C-alpha cells in the first residue's frame, strides 16, 4: 500500500528502500535494525531507465523534511500513524507543525486509563 | 628622580571592526554609546578589498577615546574580564598597551538580542604630566628623554597597582 | 497514534498484532542541542553558555536520572519545552541561572540530598561556562515574583510546612476568582466539572 | 483552581488538568452538554494549586508529563531547630517556654520512624506536633504534670499508633528480642531527665 502511494518510473525502484524501512526499521524496538538496510540500499539504488518525466517553535531537519513525505503520504494515503520515542519528545508538534503545510485539521486528545470501546 | 612624573592614563580608545556599514554597525556603536555615555565616531574603509567584502568610504567600524575617572572604570572593568592577565607583547616600545576581549557582555551591560554580541577591545595610552607640551599650539616640543613612557616603566606600573599579572617571557 | 517503548517503561503492555499490521510505525527521536540552542539564546549578548550549560547540563541531568525504571528519582523529569521557560525568562545571565535553572530539576527532589548534588552540579556549570538563608530567600523572589506573572505553578512538600503562605499571599494579593476546592480520596474527573459548575452567581 | 489534596485521589484528575494546559481542551468532551455540539476549547483556562507528593501515605504518584509542564516548587518540611520550634513555640509561650525544647527533639525523630503504611494514623508530621504542642497548653504548675502530660500526650498516638505491643507465636527463625513500644517508650525516661 506504500509502493502504490506514489508513482514515478524512477521512483519505483527507489521506493522499495523507503517503503520496506519504513515499516520495521522505524517499528524496531530493539537494536536489531541496524544490519537490515545495507542489502535494501544496494538493492535499491541505481536501477531504472527510466521513462517518466519525473512528473506526478524550534524546527529541526528530520521531522521538517524526514518526517513530512513519509507522513503525509502516510496520513494522506489512510493509515494509522503511530509516534514512538520518549515522553514529551516532540511526537505531538510533529502533526501540529506538519499540519501547517496542508490543508488538514489536527485535534490533539488527553486520553485515560478509562478509554475502552464503549 | 620622581615628583610630577607620575604615570596618569592619557586615554582609553574602544575600537570595534565590522566588515560592513548598515544595522550591525549602528548596533556597534550604540554598544560603544551606552557604555561611554559618549556619543562615538565612525572610520569608513581606506580602500576597497573584495576578500573582506568592503569599499573604499564605506563605514566599517567605530570607536570612542574616553579620558579621565570614566577611562579607568572601563580600564579595570573590562581588565577584569582579562583575569588580570595580559602579555609581555600587548606592551608596546612607547609604553602604552592594549588587549582585546569578544562578547561585550562579559563587562556589566546586559543582553537584549536586539542589539547582538560584540567584541571589548581598546587600548591605553599612557603619559606623564607635561604631555602638553608636544600638543599644544604654540611652542610644540618633544618630551625629554628620561620623562618618555617606556615599556619597562609601563609594566612596572602595571603589575603594582591593579596588581594584575604580566605573563610569557 | 503517540505513546513509549513498552521494552523502556516496565509495566506496559504490548500491542495487538491485529492492529499492529494497519499500524504504520513512525520513528521520531528528540530534537539536538544545536537546533535548540539558538532559540533558546536570544542573541549575542547573553553568550553561548548558557544556551550550551542548559542544553549539556540538562541533557546529562535528565539522562542521569530520568522518570523510568532505571533512575532513582522518579518525579525529576524535563523536556525540550521546560528550557524554554526557564531561558526566555533569564535574559540577564550571571546569577540568576542557579536560582532560575534550581527549581526547574533541582526543585524536583524529594529531600536535599537530592536538590543538593542536581543545584550544586548544575550552578557549579555555570562557573566553568563562562571565563570570569540563600537558597530560600533566592527562590522566594523568583517564585513570588514569576508567580504573579502567570505560568501553572505548582506546590509540592508537606500540608501546612509552607504551602499555604505562596497561595493564600498570592491569592489576597491578586485578584482572582477564589475556587477553593478540598479533594479527597473520592476525587475523580467528574470532582472538577461538578466543583467547577454553580459556584460563581447562578441564581 | 485551588487544589488541597488533589495528590490524595485515585485514577481520575490528572487527565484533565493534563489536557487542560497541554491539548487545551477538557479531556474527551464534556459531561454537561457535550453530544454531537460544540467542543470544548480552553484557550483562557490556567491552574494554580498545590498539593502533596507521590512518596506519602495515601498519595498517589503524578505523571512525568504533567509535573514536568508545571514548575514544581522544592519546599519540604521545615527542620527542628528552628521551624519546628518556632512553629511550636506559638501559643506554647504563655504557658512553659522551658518545656517546648524536649517536646520538638522527640517529635522529629519518632516521626521519622514511624511511616504511614502501617496504619492510618502512624503518619507524623505538622499535626502531631502542632496538636500535641497546642494540646498541652493547659496543665499542672509542677514539673510531675508537666513532664507526665507532655510525655503522655506525644503516646496516644506513639504507643496507638502501632498495631500491637507485643506478639508470641511459633516461627520458625523468628525470634522477637525487643517490643515495639519498648524502643519508642525507652526515649522518655532520658529525654525527660536530660532536659527537665
Amino acid at each position: 500500500l506504500y509502493v502504490t502511494d506514489i508513482i514515478h518510473i524512477y521512483g519505483l525502484r527507489r521506493s522499495l528502500y523507503d517503503g520496506f524501512c519504513m515499516s520495521f526499521l522505524t517499528l524496531l524496538d530493539q537494536k536489531s535494525e541496524a544490519i537490515l538496510k545495507p542489502v535494501i540500499e544496494k538493492f535499491t539504488l541505481g536501477r531504472l531507465k527510466n521513462v517518466k518525466s519525473i512528473m506526478s517553535y524550534i524546527i529541526t531537519p528530520f521531522v521538517e523534511k524526514n518526517m513530512m513525505n513519509l507522513v503525509r503520504a502516510t496520513s494522506g494515503k489512510r493509515f494509522p500513524v503511530l509516534i514512538q520515542g520518549p515522553t514529551s519528545s516532540g511526537k505531538t508538534s510533529m502533526i501540529k507543525y506538519l499540519a501547517d503545510i496542508t490543508g488538514h485539521k489536527f485535534v490533539r486528545i488527553n486520553n485515560h486509563e478509562h478509554t475502552d470501546l464503549q | 628622580q620622581n615628583p610630577m612624573r607620575d604615570l596618569k592614563i592619557e586615554k582609553l580608545v574602544l575600537n570595534i571592526s565590522v566588515g560592513e556599514s548598515g544595522d550591525r554597525l549602528t548596533r556597534a556603536s550604540k554598544v560603544l554609546e551606552q557604555l561611554s555615555g559618549q556619543t562615538p565616531v565612525q572610520s569608513k574603509a581606506r580602500y576597497t578589498v573584495r576578500t573582506f567584502g568592503i569599499r573604499r568610504n564605506e563605514k566599517i567600524a567605530v570607536h570612542v577615546t574616553v579620558r579621565g575617572p570614566k577611562a579607568e572604570e572601563i580600564l579595570e572593568r573590562g581588565l577584569k574580564v582579562k583575569e588580570y592577565q595580559l602579555r609581555d607583547r600587548n606592551f608596546s616600545a612607547t609604553g602604552n598597551f592594549g588587549f582585546g576581549i569578544d562578547e561585550h557582555i562579559d563587562l556589566g551591560i546586559k543582553y537584549d538580542p536586539s542589539i547582538g554580541i560584540f567584541g571589548m577591545d581598546f587600548y591605553v595610552v599612557m603619559n606623564r604630566p607635561g604631555a602638553r607640551v608636544t600638543r599644544r599650539k604654540r611652542c610644540k616640543g618633544t618630551v625629554g628623554n628620561s620623562h618618555k613612557t617606556t615599556k619597562e616603566d609601563t609594566v612596572s606600573w602595571f603589575k603594582q597597582k591593579y596588581d594584575a599579572d604580566v605573563l610569557d617571557k | 497514534a503517540t505513546q513509549n517503548p513498552p521494552g523502556i517503561y516496565g509495566g506496559r503492555k504490548i500491542l495487538s498484532r491485529a492492529f499492529r499490521n494497519r499500524f504504520l510505525e513512525l520513528h521520531f527521536d528528540d530534537i539536538p542541542q544545536d537546533e535548540l540552542e539558538i532559540i533558546l539564546r536570544e542573541r549575542c549578548q547573553i553568550a553561548p553558555s548558557y544556551a550550551k550549560k542548559i542544553v549539556e547540563v540538562y541533557r546529562q541531568l535528565s539522562i542521569e536520572r530520568s522518570a523510568s525504571r532505571l533512575f532513582e528519582q522518579k518525579n525529576s523529569f524535563a523536556t525540550l519545552r521546560d528550557l524554554f521557560r526557564w531561558a526566555l525568562r533569564d535574559a540577564v545571565g550571571y546569577e540568576q541561572l542557579a536560582a532560575s535553572g534550581y527549581m526547574l530539576l533541582a526543585e524536583r527532589c524529594r529531600t536535599p540530598q537530592e536538590k543538593v548534588t542536581v543545584k550544586k552540579t548544575l550552578e557549579k556549570v555555570m562557573k566553568v561556562k563562562l571565563d570570569m538563608t540563600k537558597g530560600m530567600r533566592r527562590l522566594s523572589v523568583l517564585v513570588s515574583s514569576c508567580l504573579k506573572n502567570k505560568e501553572p505553578v505548582l506546590l509540592v512538600g508537606e500540608t501546612g510546612c509552607g504551602k499555604t503562605t505562596i497561595c493564600q499571599l498570592l491569592a489576597q494579593f491578586m485578584g482572582r476568582e477564589l475556587i477553593t476546592l478540598n479533594a479527597h480520596q473520592n476525587t475523580e474527573t467528574g470532582d472538577i466539572l461538578g466543583a467547577q459548575r454553580p459556584v460563581r452567581n447562578r441564581s | 483552581f485551588l487544589l488541597d489534596e488533589i495528590s490524595l485521589a485515585d485514577d481520575s484528575v490528572l487527565e484533565r488538568l493534563n489536557s487542560v494546559l497541554e491539548p487545551e481542551r477538557s479531556l474527551l468532551l464534556a459531561e454537561q452538554g457535550s453530544s454531537d455540539s460544540l467542543v470544548t476549547a480552553s484557550e483562557n483556562f490556567q491552574f494554580f494549586a498545590t498539593m502533596n507528593p507521590g512518596g506519602d501515605y495515601g498519595k498517589k504518584e503524578l505523571s512525568p508529563a504533567l509535573r514536568n509542564r508545571f514548575t514544581e516548587i522544592w519546599v519540604p518540611s521545615m527542620e527542628d531547630f528552628n521551624d519546628v520550634n518556632m512553629i511550636v513555640s506559638s501559643r506554647l509561650l504563655e504557658d512553659l517556654k522551658d518545656l517546648a525544647n524536649p517536646i520538638v527533639k522527640f517529635s522529629e525523630w519518632f516521626g521519622k520512624k514511624l511511616g504511614g503504611g502501617n496504619a492510618t494514623s502512624g503518619v507524623i508530621s505538622l499535626r502531631d506536633i502542632l496538636a500535641w504542642v497546642e494540646f498541652i497548653n493547659k496543665v499542672f504548675p509542677k514539673i510531675q504534670n508537666k513532664s507526665t502530660a507532655l510525655i503522655q500526650g506525644a503516646s496516644m498516638v506513639f504507643i496507638d499508633a502501632l498495631g500491637t505491643n507485643n506478639t508470641a507465636y511459633l516461627a520458625e527463625n523468628e525470634n522477637d528480642l525487643k517490643s515495639l513500644r519498648t524502643e519508642c517508650i525507652i526515649q522518655l525516661l532520658k529525654l525527660c531527665g536530660d532536659d527537665l
